[PDB]
């Protein structure tokens, strides 16, 4: 079965490919942890902490494009699909694990036995370390799970909340020429108060999630980084 | 050329009681009340004493914890295990309470309650508040409120009784 | 429903359909034209990376002996959990 | 004898249990800011930056809510 | 056997249950204010800041409960 | 086959659920009388302040408490 | 079960009252006054969750 | 369950108590009548729910 | 389920008394009376509880 | 006699309990970030080390929740 | 079910304790015996509530 | 009359139930790193030893939801 469709980022490819003829300065990053990993200076790392610059910026791109858009009414998010969004974390997030992992240095995993020496081995440390080997791949499906369920969530509440002003805007209007008309505008109010906040509350959530869904990432590199000191 | 510390010339230190020790039943606080390097009392056995501080009164007995007051404008009270209660007035400063079973009140000012005049303390409040009205800044009024909370904390504790 | 409706791609234009095994056959094809010319030999890593997976795959399907039934991948119905045909 | 029953009306039951799971997030949420007026009040030059610390808890508490909320919905609309 | 059962009052069941997720809501909506009294008499000076964010927890823990309150009436009318 | 059955005590459980978001409600009017108390020893100057955010806390909680309420009684009597 | 609650409010109220008291003494009829009006607000939240009670009851 | 409730707001009021007499122990006769005061008052929700516990249990 | 707030509410009064208990230990004596005045009152909500349950269960 | 009866709509009832175990999840995150606000007013210069602790709680707190919301879709599509 | 409510409040006693013990650390034997007696009233509730499990158990 | 019934969709609620002993477990772990923040602070020269109790802790808890989560499988699948 091979389905043909399209996404709904034509006309913003359009504009993309108007406004951006030309170089233009950017200043304002959703995820400006990326760009500086390190603060104490004199220090450096001999890995390459930086690669996930242009992925980063290219995903906040794309979701943003997605999902800040889709408060327009009508306006469909193409890839939102369970299985999708775990193609595409474990995409991400495995092939910086085996880029750790073909570095062949099993040393770097000395951390994952938890506590120190006086602790029992077997009972207690040998369980920590199964405990936070299997919390990485949990991390990698909360991450995906969250930012599928956010949406998901978001929008059906918008969904039903429009149907039922749309309802009562239609369907009840008339109140206004009725002597029962302080009722009537008390809801309208109330209404269009609630339609406000769902509005702020989405466009704030949308940015959010895209900052943890990369902050997961970046948290997930950062916990395999070592630091030298310059001398 | 060392030169001695002034506080060799010193001789009662403060006795900190091992972390890792026996307790023991104490019956008596050993007080320190002090005013601008002068002790009122000294190493005076008594039954409680009733302080207040920022954040409310306590009440102290023997083998109270370790804690630091800082106090407010205010009465102290001091009860003796004969029976008898001795009054003074605050006008600030520190309180240091020992697990060991001592307090040392370091105030800037320390007078009995009997020397305060209660007509004295109530016409100053009216002078006051009238000089709150005209205070000329914010930093002004806030000095103002200064004196006018002292007077009402003396005002209020002679009417206690 | 209707709220859970919202959520479909809304620019499906074509659909395609096509056999496992046609596709498949036609691979083969096209894989055997690419590997046949002798300028390529059976020991190039080129021609091993072509079969020798695949051989592995299919060699491991036959010998597979399950106690268990699998149904056909290709059914007409596979939504019904208690008709595995 | 074998006799299998499908009852419609377990849905609305399901989906009111996972509300539930809003009282500890909305309870949860309400924490957060009590903590940060109790904190403003202790450091209040910090004001701006423990506003910000409290606005990335409240999302993750209330990421958990729309887990939840999810689950009644598609009860609800199954 | 195949049988088909439809149930009509469970709606009321589900009903109640998502105003309990209200219980949650409302105590944390009380934590906020309790906590507010504490930073104003311990900083009486910040008296609309701190209002301000109190006003701001409880918009976001009412928002809970009126995501509940949604599922409460839809389901009250299903 | 199709049955429908139409159960007329269902509509005294739902109730009693409702009943209970308001120990959730009962209990934050407590809480913020609970610091208020507090907030009036450390700092008696604000005794009239405090009280009036005290009420706007009570009303406000008191308010989920009627939003469940109403949810209550319209199905005791339906 | 909604009186567990308000009971528990109750509670609540007595305790930090205890706690004011024994910090600000002097101001114990205000406080005292102040928790007498918290526990009738809680009861009457307790007097509405026993109506329905009494209601489901005798109906 | 109501008592759950009731028992737990007992145990505040006291736990509170002890906290107010060991900071100012001077004051724990007059404290004492207050903590008698709010259990009086939680005692009383319990007896409403011990009252339908009983005219459910016997009818 | 009574009994955990009994339970609970027990733990809390013991909990505080060793606050009080280690800020003014002279009075632990008149602290402990206080406190298993406290354990008196939650348990006599616990009977209730068990005779409800003993006269439910043997019925 | 021997009868054997499946209930179709149970899984729903099994769902929205699992979905309950999200308040506590809910409540320990609230929790977690009440504490760093009020913290870091304590030690600003640590700011940063708190919030690192602060969110590794979250990565152990949050699991938990997947859990529950594993079994809910093991029985919602089951 | 009610063993919830006494775990936590075991729980509870003993996080009092270390505080106390920090707080005091030279009356750590009153305090621990204090907690003890805690735990065997809590724990006791805790088996009545075991005796009525186990009476409906095997009933 | 001896009648024998064999319910098949009742492993649904207890899997559901025994899902809901984790709300306990989150909670407790936000407790623990809550008082893991607030004590850095207060002593940041210890910040090893107590983020080596925390984890401590927080195994033991992790432990109590395997315990749970082994009855909630074993009644899911059994
Ligand atoms: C049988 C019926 C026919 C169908 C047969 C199909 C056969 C299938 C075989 C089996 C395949 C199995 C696997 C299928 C998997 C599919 C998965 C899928 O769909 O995923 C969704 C996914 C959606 O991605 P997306 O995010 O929407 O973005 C992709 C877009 O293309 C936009 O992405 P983009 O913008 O980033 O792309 C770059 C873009 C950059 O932007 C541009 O260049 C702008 C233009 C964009 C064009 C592409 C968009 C198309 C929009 C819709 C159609 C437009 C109108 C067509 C009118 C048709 C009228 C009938 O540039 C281009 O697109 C380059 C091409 C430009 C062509 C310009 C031609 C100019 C001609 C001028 C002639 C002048 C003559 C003058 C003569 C004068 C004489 C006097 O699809 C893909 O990623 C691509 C899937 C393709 C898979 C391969 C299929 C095989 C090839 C089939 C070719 C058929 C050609 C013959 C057709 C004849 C008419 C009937
Ligand atoms: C960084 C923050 C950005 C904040 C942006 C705030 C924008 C504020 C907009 C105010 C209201 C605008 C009303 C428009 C009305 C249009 C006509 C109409 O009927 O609309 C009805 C529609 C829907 O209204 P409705 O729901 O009443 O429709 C009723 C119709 N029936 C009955 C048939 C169902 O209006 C909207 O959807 C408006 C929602 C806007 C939400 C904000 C979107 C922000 C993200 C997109 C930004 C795009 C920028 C692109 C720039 C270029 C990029 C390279």
């Amino acid at each position: 079965m091979f389905l043909f469709f399209f996404c709904d980022l034509f006309w913003l490819r359009l504009l993309l490919c108007m406004y951006y003829c030309v170089w233009s300065r950017l200043c304002f990053i959703v995820y400006f942890n990326c760009l500086m990993l390190i603060f104490d200076f004199l220090l450096f790392c001999l890995f390459d902490l930086y690669l996930f610059v242009g992925l980063c910026l290219f995903l906040l791109l794309w979701f943003m494009l997605f999902n800040l858009y889709s408060l327009i009414l009508y306006y469909c998010i193409t890839y939102l699909n369970l299985y999708l969004l775990f193609c595409i974390v474990f995409l991400l997030y495995i092939a910086f694990l085996f880029l750790f992992c073909f570095l062949c240095d099993f040393f770097l995993f000395n951390n994952l036995l938890v506590g120190d020496s006086f602790m029992d081995v077997f009972f207690i440390r040998f369980l920590l370390c199964f405990l936070e080997c299997f919390s990485l791949l949990c991390r990698c499906l909360s991450t995906f799970l969250r930012l599928f369920c956010n949406l998901l969530s978001s929008h059906f509440l918008l969904l039903m909340f429009f149907d039922f002003f749309y309802f009562i805007f239609v369907f009840f209007f008339y109140g206004v020429f009725c002597y029962w008309f302080i009722l009537f505008i008390f809801v309208f109010c109330f209404c269009l108060l609630f339609y406000v906040f769902l509005y702020l509350l989405d466009l704030f959530a949308a940015i959010l999630q895209l900052f943890i869904f990369c902050n997961m990432i970046l948290q997930l590199i950062m916990d395999f980084l070592l630091f030298l000191l310059f001398v | 050329h060392d030169l001695p510390e002034g506080f060799e010339f010193m001789e009662h230190k403060v006795v900190n009681k091992d972390i890792h020790a026996p307790h023991e039943n104490l019956e008596t606080l050993r007080l320190t009340l002090t005013r601008q390097d002068e002790f009122l009392l000294r190493e005076e056995p008594v039954k409680c004493v009733t302080v207040t501080g920022t954040n409310g009164e306590y009440g102290i007995y023997p083998g109270h914890a370790y804690k630091i007051v800082q106090l407010n404008p205010s009465p102290l009270t001091v009860e003796y295990t004969d029976g008898t209660t001795k009054k003074y007035f605050v006008s600030g400063g520190f309180a240091h309470i020992n697990n060991e079973g001592s307090c040392d009140v370091n105030t800037v000012e320390c007078t009995l309650l009997d020397d305060l005049d209660l007509a004295i303390a109530e016409k100053e409040l009216a002078a006051q508040q009238a000089a709150l009205g005209s205070a000329k800044d914010d930093k002004a009024k806030s000095v103002v409120e200064i004196r006018i909370s002292v007077i009402e904390a003396v005002i209020a504790a002679l009417k206690h009784h | 429903s209707n709220p859970a409706d919202h959520f479909r791609p809304n620019l499906k234009a074509l659909t395609l359909y096509a056999e496992r095994q046609h596709y498949v056959d036609r691979w083969l094809h096209v894989k055997e034209r690419w590997l046949a010319p002798w300028y390529l030999p059976w020991w190039s890593p080129l021609f091993q990376l072509g079969t020798w997976y695949s051989q592995r795959s299919r060699n491991l399907f036959l010998v597979e002996n399950h106690l268990s039934y699998r149904p056909y991948k290709f059914r007409r119905n596979d939504e019904d959990r208690n008709n595995p045909y | 004898s074998t006799v299998a029953i499908s009852v419609q009306g377990l849905h609305y039951v399901g989906t009111g249990l996972a509300a539930i799971a809003l009282a500890g997030v909305g309870l949860g949420i309400g924490t957060i800011f009590g903590n940060l007026l109790v904190a403003c009040a202790r450091q209040p030059n910090l004001t701006k930056m423990l506003f910000n610390y409290a606005i990335l808890g409240f999302a993750l508490t209330e990421a958990i809510g729309l887990f939840a909320l999810m689950l009644a919905f598609l009860m609800l609309f199954s």
